[PDB]
């Protein structure tokens, strides 16, 4: 144990799950794209080895690059930004039935998203097109690496 | 990195602060360490301000980018010790000097 | 458990090679950058230079640019420092200290390194 | 070390850099599709740390799940697979700037190809839609999750 | 330097509980499976359960089913075993090897763990 | 996992081969390992085919599927030992049975 799970810096590699994910049409948080989410997703580092439910940390302590994470309020909910250098990469748990992003034809780079209540309840959030996978319950697996803060 | 106090002496379960000034900007990639005679320093906060842990809460940690500052509540005398603050933002890691507390 | 262990105190004649190794066990050898520090009795902590227990690639200080060369040992998990001149201000506590923050596997991209020292080695004292 | 880099099972995170990064019109191991070649990439194993030069590796001896990699002729040169579950997520080294595979919108994962000459050159190849990075010669880093092997 | 070390052989009267460690040093604890195997002096090995040192999920044996718990320590790098109704028949050497291959971090993704034994312990005989 | 030969002896220098069989498709996820009366089991190759450094070359494996053999060029003395076929296919791990090889 060297680096807590809490603490990030750019170049971490992170496998997320989120199991019975559901298909969000909108989600503000990335400017009103579809998203898949899931209430008991878990967050490994794949080099360190360690895990964490999602539901189970203080968004607000999380830092990366030794700074605060970006936070945004829409309609009363806040939301937490995990930047990546590049896109996110998931797929179908099991199965190799992939899936894409909303900006699957853009440069842009793809960002975690974390909903938070202030206590021990806590979603997921993936950018993604369409129903790819399904409507929902289903299992995914993400896999991104983490990038520097949103200047 | 100047430390800009050297030696300060303070009476028991008073306040100290200790200031570190930068050349350039670093963030939160600084930390504090404590030294006793003869040891291997010890760890005080990883960044500008997150306490390890072990470390009681009389020790926490201030400042950004170039200014930082290290403030302990009370002046237990488990504290006779040497305080340094280092960055770790560029390639040559350089410390800050050193503070001698005395009660 | 994580834990660096230095070799024991040595004492040198003026002009010398001085070879401290710092034992790593507890972790992975490969994933974290290494670091070495003098500690002269009266002064303060001089960094010396950085060390890759990956690839081997070394970044040291223009005081001890002529004198100094870090080497690894993936096998054993060690890293080595040595100095050459060996003059007698070279009198100092040597620590290894274990980097953390970036891990030897993003490269570049995360190579001005950043990162707390996680353990500070016992330390080892060179007396010239 | 407990399984050599050479050795690759279900479940591996790869870190890949191909330095000085050229652009293939098309190419004949992804079915004549562009993509991005480096004759000095590394790979790079994210959870056990180990790592190989491309062109240091003797393809023929590579398993994956302790069987062969699936391998395809096309005029004379041989490419070697290296299946992955999901699309293969590269950017530019050093910035944000990201880019995209042939089948974006597609559920079809990606998958690394590697040609090798037999001696001690080797290429890298990724899937790639344009030059969105753009024509060469650049710096880019692909990170990637490998998958089960072709049926 | 990757190495499994066991406690002690051990004998115990029948009906009882025995506790048998397995310490690891030299690389990540809880990146990989670990697996207990029993040896009776004249028989074969028996493979009697694995376990997850991350998550502490456990696979038992049927022959094994209400008699077997696995423990892990992550401070200390340690998994344990217990064997409980303890009949004479349960006179064996007592097995810790690291499984390869799938990762725990993967998940049931790579749950059919696949690898090879990677170190065995030393073993540890326990005799009723 | 039945072993076909348990108990072989063959003169120095011959060549010994042990055959595994198993009761599902495995593919290469078997192994072969060495055991000493009193020691832990080596281990010979990863895979059904693949040596471990540090085995003298005679040990080879090969097969596939369900059939399973192991082969030993010359019967070196050192070879006196009980040799074990085990799958890390299905959850639960099973051996083989082993076969004890005299001179």
């Amino acid at each position: 144990p060297a680096r807590p799970i809490t603490n990030w810096r750019s170049g971490d590699v992170v496998w997320v799950t989120l199991p019975s994910a559901e298909y969000a049409q909108s989600q503000s948080a990335m400017g009103s794209h579809p998203a898949y989410w899931s209430e008991e997703a878990t967050i490994i580092n794949v080099a360190t080895g360690q895990r964490a439910a999602v539901s189970s940390i203080k968004w607000d302590q999380v830092t990366l690059n030794g700074k605060a994470l970006h936070k945004e309020t829409h309609s009363g909910l806040v939301y937490y930004q995990l930047p990546l250098m590049g896109k996110i990469n998931f797929w179908q748990q099991g199965t190799t039935k992939a899936g894409y992003t909303y900006n699957y034809n853009t440069t842009d780079s793809d960002s975690l998203w974390v909903w938070w209540d202030g206590g021990s309840k806590a979603y997921l959030y993936i950018s993604t097109y369409t129903t790819m996978l399904g409507a929902g319950p289903v299992n995914i697996t993400g896999l991104g690496a983490v990038g520097p803060n949103p200047v | 990195m100047p430390q800009v106090p050297v030696s300060l002496s303070a009476s028991v379960g008073d306040r100290v602060t200790i200031t570190c000034q930068a050349s350039q900007d670093i963030g939160n990639y600084l930390t504090w360490s404590q030294q006793k005679p003869g040891k291997a320093p010890k760890l005080l906060i990883y960044d500008a301000s997150n306490l390890q842990t072990g470390v009681p809460s009389r020790f926490s940690g201030s400042g950004s980018g170039t200014y930082f500052t290290l403030t302990i509540s009370s002046l237990q005398p488990e504290d006779i010790a040497t305080y340094y603050c280092q960055q770790y933002d560029n390639v040559p890691i350089t410390f800050g000097g050193g503070t001698e507390v005395e009660i | 458990q994580v834990q660096l262990v230095q070799s024991g105190a040595e004492v040198k004649k003026p002009g010398a090679s001085v070879k401290v190794a710092c034992k790593a066990s507890g972790y992975n050898f490969i994933h974290y950058y290494l670091h070495w520090v003098r500690q002269a009795p009266g002064q303060g902590l001089e960094w010396m230079g950085i060390i890759n227990p990956s690839v081997g690639r070394t970044t040291y200080a223009q005081k001890f640019q002529g004198r100094v060369t870090m080497t690894r040992d993936t096998s054993t998990s060690t890293v080595y420092m040595e100095l050459s001149s060996l003059r007698s201000e070279d009198t100092a506590v040597y620590y290894c200290a274990r980097d953390v923050g970036g891990m030897t596997y993003c490269g570049d991209e995360c190579f001005p390194p950043r990162g707390w020292f996680d353990p500070w080695g016992q330390g080892t004292l060179v007396t010239v």
